[PDB]
């Protein structure tokens, strides 16, 4: 999808082993 | 053979896996093309758009997961990442919020926002801006006349597409900011003139431009020590304007002829102000030279 | 005041601050300073003596010490006793407050450290009867950087009194162009007019400037450039009954067809049409006509009333016999 | 000139800088780990060198010197300039298991090395160090800042038995000894 | 040893002059000071002279903030209890500069 | 974006400085006084905001009071009233000649003024007796604040360690004084007691302008380089907010009238215009930009959340929410 949605409120930690 | 590209263009385009379906992109918008060419019907020109568009978010997400791998292949989630970058189509939403922003790629966030739509003055001037200085990084290793075609050939394209919705196409902000760049890399004074007549902007609205960026006597021509540049500038504009006068429409032209004289006096009476630097004294040559033809084109 | 100079602090001035500052102080031509911009990655402040010892006399102790060597100098040693001493004893004759050179204010103006030279200026002038002119022009530069440029106006109109006295001052007024026909003073308010369009006040353009014409009361080739750039000023702005006299004083009768130019057609543009028409101007009465009339001949006659307001300019200038034709042409 | 100098005065170098940062190095002299923690506490004490050819007008070492500090296991040591500044200048050496002797440090020129002895309560040492006429390759600097002697030390070998020995007990040293004296 | 201050003079400007006066203290001695004086844990406190002054500062407030007990109270016991926690920190800086200023030898250049 | 003025007035000359009355005595409380290159003027503003039956604004000049110099700043007294019989208008002035003027009018057809003599350099600031009107205060580039009376006495001073930017009376503590200098620091004194009281900082250089909120006397707010910077006395001597606020430096600053959250500030003359902001402390940013020809002063309206800046030959005005 072209279209763009900012949300900062909610991510993954890039830099992080996953729980 | 479109509703099985499609099945080689959907879950399947940069690879998201990450290499060999570009491949299947470009091979696509080559039957694409072959089959428009053969037998023009409407939906497989429609899916080449659908094609030529994912081309570019393709591309984007290219440049991420190798700036992942270029940059931060010692961090663990990087393989989590690649592996994530590959599998699947992500939209421009993932793109940024899970990928670009998370690892911080500045790089790839102005790549995303250049394809990420446009709408209405501050974000239209920012995105310009945004366009102008990627097509300035990424051509670094080039030499100057090189990144003057490049970013030519980009303002050009966009330009060509913008310039007829004059909401999505700043030309006076692009005119400075362009100059601005030209004065600060030491690029050729004819150089956004150019891109500016091959957009195809009408010549006397490019006069009012640089009329009133003169006007506005902004600090910075001052401090990049060239307080003279938009007359250069204005100077070239008006002997292209004088040695190709095709360039102003044939009912116009006359009323055009007197603003430039108007405008060649009132740039004659600022430089004439001046400390009389060789500078000063040749542009005042330039621009008596540019009024003794002007007096022939009326 | 050098134990004070000693002690007192120099500022934590951004780059931005000092790259502007030396754009607005290559205006006057003083300075080969450039080489101010290679060794401020410093990890401490300095005091303003610090300052002006690493930037500025250093590099004119070492000159003296080494100018008239009393032995080869790939023979000469350093004794650190001789060196020490010599090296403090022209740094103390270097902020000595009767120096000529100027030196130590140059250094702060240059640095930007514009409320420092304030107090410095301030500790020294009710007792000290040197470098008074200089004092009170680079007061003028901290009165400028601080927005206070009216002040600013003053003590450079205080400071021009000492121009042709004083080693910066008589410094300050020089060129490589050799037209030696101005006054030290003219030369010094070109130097400080040039400074106030700079910056851009262009109310105290137009008041210098004025100040100025009275010590340029002969030469006419400076009173025509600077007349056109009062002219200038009061148009830009929107002065346009002084832009009209200063314009009327201008003795370049090629100018003065020029600044017609840009008046009539910023007159139009402001659509300020009455100020266009009582108007005595002086010279061109027959190309306003023409510019009125080609126009008239060139647009149609019930979009635009260029007929009926060349009838009432022949008019109101007692001028019927062509008011008349031009409203016949016009039936 | 001169006089004939009948008095001097002290100032300070009390540089309004951020703390000069001494970049701390471990020597973890191999066999030390048998000792017995009843540390001798001597006292503290410092030093310094000076360049054979500081003293010259047209010198790479003009104007320029070593010098030293000592407290416990450490021995704390700068190369100072007052012609150009010194990147890298302030180092820290830290000896495992053992006490520094005051005063048990010197230090020695050579064409193409500087070479310091460094002596402890159980171990004697031999650091050595480019001389800045084999770092630099010019009567010309250019550079507003210079790089130390000390810069390049996190490439020596501190276990090296060429540049490190313990001390033999027999003929051993006599007990709270802090003199010595140390040479090529 | 001791500064004298006087009814005209705030007491937290003479003492923020002396601690900040060229060559009177080495920032070796006011970190020291100040690392104490905030009882604190082991902060590197690589800081420059106008960092400096504002962990000094603010640490003597913070300690100041932390002696007023009372919900109304006079400029009088304000200006005293001001000048006894700015030289309670005087006095440390001065103790940290006497275990600078200990000298351990010379050094001389024949050069 | 700019917000451009809601009303505009012409003048005789120039404006340098402008300020409304801030005292409720007697019908004076729309009075407006400002000054230019040869004169002060008096007059009066009111606005559909107060008056129900005006469309915009109605200004009136009241008297111009030519004096042949420059007026660089101006105080009112609380005596001023027009409910009198005769009105009784009376303020000061600092002009170029180093000097304060105090005018006392009847309104009638008069240019007489009583003048003050005794500052070295020019004077940056000027506040009466907020509360009898019979001493004067004043700042100065020649590193003193000085008290003066009606008889023209200077009755107290304290030196300064810069120039005097800017100072404050208080209206009910009428024996305390603020000042603010050039070195970043501002001071509070004793009338009485002819001592300081206690000081804060700005941590910048140059401070420009200060000012003192007579809707809540814990805040001060100032500008100093290119921030704008506000404390609260009960806490620290340092700004418990400091924001940046304009690129081209910061001169002036102003409390509200009326709201002890709310206030503006101007930058310097940047070329062609003199940029200025309204700020509010339950914002992020300000709530009111603006931009003036050669802009110049700053006040606000003794009952309105409405501004007033001069410039080029003249005032403009601007209304903001709350």
């Amino acid at each position: 999808i072209k279209k763009l949605v900012l949300k900062n409120l909610n991510n993954s930690n890039l830099f992080s082993p996953v729980n | 053979a479109a509703r099985v590209l499609s099945r080689l263009a959907d879950m399947h385009s940069t690879e998201i896996s990450l290499q060999q379906r570009l491949e299947y992109i470009a091979r696509a918008i080559l039957s694409a093309k072959s089959s428009t060419a053969i037998s023009s019907i409407a939906a497989d020109g429609e899916f080449l758009h659908e094609l030529e568009e994912k081309m570019e978010v393709a591309r984007i997400q290219l440049q991420i997961q190798e700036t992942l791998q270029r940059q931060y292949s010692h961090h663990s989630s990087v393989q989590d990442a690649v592996s994530q970058l590959d599998s699947e189509l992500m939209d421009i939403t993932k793109l940024y919020g899970e990928f670009a922003d998370p690892f911080k790629l500045a790089e790839c966030k102005l790549a995303i926002i250049h394809c990420a739509g446009y709408s209405d003055p501050i974000l239209v001037q920012t995105l310009w801006q945004d366009i102008i200085e990627k097509e300035l990084s990424d051509s670094v290793t080039l030499s100057s006349s090189d990144r003057m075609h490049a970013l030519s050939l980009k303002i050009v394209l966009l330009g060509k597409i913008y310039a007829g919705t004059p909401r999505f196409f700043p030309l006076d902000f692009i005119v400075q900011f362009l100059e601005q760049q030209v004065c600060t890399l030491n690029w050729d004074v004819g150089f956004v003139i150019q891109t500016m007549n091959e957009i195809g902007v009408p010549l006397p609205r490019l006069l009012e431009v640089y009329d009133q960026l003169f006007k506005s006597r902004d600090p910075f021509w001052n401090r990049m020590k060239k307080p003279l540049h938009l007359l250069d500038c204005i100077h070239v504009l008006l002997i292209r304007y004088v040695e190709n006068p095709s360039q102003v429409l044939n009912c116009e032209r006359r009323r055009f002829t007197n603003l430039c004289l108007d405008a060649v006096c009132g740039y004659l009476v600022e430089l004439q102000s001046m400390s009389s630097s060789v500078a000063v004294q040749a542009i005042t040559g330039n621009f008596k030279s540019l009024q003794a033809k002007l007096e022939r084109l009326h | 005041l050098i134990k004070w100079g000693s002690e007192c602090l120099a500022t934590d001035v951004p780059l931005d601050t000092l790259e502007s500052n030396l754009q607005h102080l290559s205006v006057l031509e003083l300075t080969d300073s450039g080489a101010l911009m290679a060794n401020r990655f410093v990890s401490s402040p300095q005091t303003i003596v610090e300052l002006f010892f690493q930037e500025v006399a250093r590099k004119h102790i070492i000159s003296h010490l080494f100018s008239q060597p009393k032995a080869p100098l790939s023979q000469t040693g350093l004794n650190w006793p001789e060196m020490i001493t010599a090296i403090t004893s022209y740094l103390l004759q270097l902020l000595w407050p009767s120096n000529p050179g100027c030196l130590f204010l140059e250094c702060l103006m240059g640095n930007c450290q514009y409320v420092q030279l304030q107090d410095y200026i301030q500790l020294l002038h009710p007792w000290c009867q040197v470098n008074v002119g200089s004092c009170r022009f680079m007061l003028g530069r901290c009165y400028l950087v601080t927005g206070e440029g009216q002040k600013a106006l003053e003590c450079f109109c205080q400071a021009a009194s000492e121009v042709g006295k004083e080693e910066f001052l008589d410094r300050l007024i020089r060129s490589e162009d050799g037209e030696i026909v101005s006054t030290p003073r003219l030369q010094y308010y070109d130097k400080v007019l040039r400074l106030l369009d700079v910056i851009g006040l262009p109310e105290l353009v137009i008041q210098l400037a004025t100040s100025a014409i009275t010590e340029a009361g002969d030469d006419w080739k400076s009173q025509a450039t600077l007349r056109t750039c009062i002219f200038k000023h009061h148009l830009d702005l929107g002065h346009n009954s002084q832009a009209y006299e200063a314009l009327t004083q201008i003795p370049d009768s090629s100018r003065q067809l020029d600044c017609l130019r840009q008046l009539v057609v910023v007159l139009c543009e402001r659509s300020q049409l009455q100020d266009l028409v009582e108007f005595p101007y002086v010279n061109l009465h027959n190309e306003v006509v023409g510019i009125i009339e080609s126009r008239a001949r060139a647009v149609d006659l019930m979009t635009h009333n260029y007929y009926e307001l060349l009838y009432a300019f022949h008019i109101y200038r007692h001028n019927y016999r062509k008011a008349g034709t031009v409203m016949f042409e016009y039936g | 000139a001169g006089a004939l100098e009948r008095s001097f005065v002290e100032l300070s170098g009390a540089e309004r800088e951020r703390p000069r940062h001494f970049r701390e190095f471990t020597v973890c002299s191999i066999g030390t780990a048998n000792a017995v923690a009843g540390a001798v506490k001597y006292s503290e004490s410092a030093g310094g060198f000076y360049y054979v050819e500081s003293g010259k007008l047209f010198s790479v070492t003009r104007n320029r010197f070593i010098h030293w500090k000592t407290s416990g296991d450490t021995l704390e040591l700068m190369e100072e300039s007052l012609d150009i500044n010194l990147l890298n200048n302030a180092i820290r050496l830290k000896f495992q298991n053992c006490s520094v002797l005051p005063g048990g440090v010197y230090v020695s020129e050579t064409q193409n090395r500087v070479i310091i002895l460094m002596l402890t309560n159980q171990t004697v040492h031999r650091l050595l160090l480019p001389h800045p006429s084999r770092m630099y390759r010019s009567e010309l600097v250019v550079d507003s800042q210079m790089q130390s002697i000390f810069t390049d030390i996190g490439k020596v070998d501190f276990t090296d038995p060429c540049n490190y020995q313990l001390i033999p007990a027999v003929p051993g040293i006599s007990p709270n000894s802090t003199a010595s004296t140390a040479w090529l | 040893e001791e500064i004298v201050i006087r009814d005209d003079q705030d007491p937290r400007e003479m003492y923020l002059q002396s601690l900040f006066t060229p060559g009177q203290f080495t920032n070796e001695a006011l970190c020291k000071a100040l690392q104490i004086f905030c009882r604190g844990t082991e902060r590197n406190l690589d800081l420059s002279w106008s960092e400096l002054k504002k962990e000094v500062t603010l640490a003597v407030e913070n300690e100041l903030q932390g002696s007023v007990t009372e919900y109304e109270f006079s400029q009088e016991e304000f200006r005293n209890l001001q000048q006894e926690f700015w030289c309670k920190f005087y006095a440390c800086c001065l103790q940290y500069q006497e275990a600078l200023s200990h000298p351990l030898a010379l050094h001389l250049n024949p050069h | 974006a700019s917000r451009n003025a809601a009303y505009t007035v012409d003048c005789e000359d120039y404006v340098h400085v402008v300020e409304f009355n801030p005292f409720e005595n007697g019908d004076s409380g729309n009075l407006i006084a400002y000054g230019g290159n040869n004169y002060v003027v008096i007059g009066t503003c009111t606005f559909q905001e107060e008056e129900a039956d005006v469309e915009g604004i109605q200004y009136k000049t009241l008297r111009t009071f030519h004096h042949g110099v420059r007026v660089d700043g101006i105080a009112w007294s609380p005596e001023t009233r027009l409910d009198s019989l005769p009105p009784v208008i009376k303020f000061c002035t600092s002009a170029a000649d180093m000097k304060i003027r105090l005018f006392t009018s009847d309104l009638q057809d008069k240019n007489e003024y009583k003048v003050l003599e005794g500052h070295t350099d020019f004077i940056n600031g000027l506040v009466f007796d907020p509360k009898e009107g019979q001493e004067i205060a004043s700042v100065s580039d020649d590193h003193t604040c000085r008290i003066w009376n009606l008889e023209g006495v200077q009755t107290a001073h304290f030196v300064l360690h810069s120039p005097g930017m800017s100072v404050c009376w208080h209206p009910e503590e009428t024996f305390k004084l603020m000042v603010a200098e050039k070195n970043g620091t501002i001071r509070f004194y004793d009338l009485l007691a002819q001592q300081a009281i206690l000081s804060l900082e700005s941590e910048q250089v140059p401070l420009m302008s200060a000012h003192w909120c007579l809707k809540n006397t814990f805040k001060v707010g100032a500008v100093a380089g290119n921030d704008w910077l506000i404390w609260d006395i009960t806490r620290s001597s340092y700004p418990q907010n400091k924001r940046p606020v304009h690129m081209d430096r910061a001169c002036l600053f102003r409390w509200s009238t009326i709201s002890e959250n709310l206030f503006a500030t101007t930058g310097y003359p940047g070329k062609m215009a003199s940029q200025f902001q309204i700020h509010h402390l339950g914002h992020p940013q300000p709530i009111l930009m603006g931009s003036v020809a050669v802009g110049s002063g700053l006040s606000w309206h003794r009952t309105l959340p409405l501004c007033v800046i001069g410039g080029d030959h003249k005032l403009l005005f601007w209304v903001t929410e709350v």
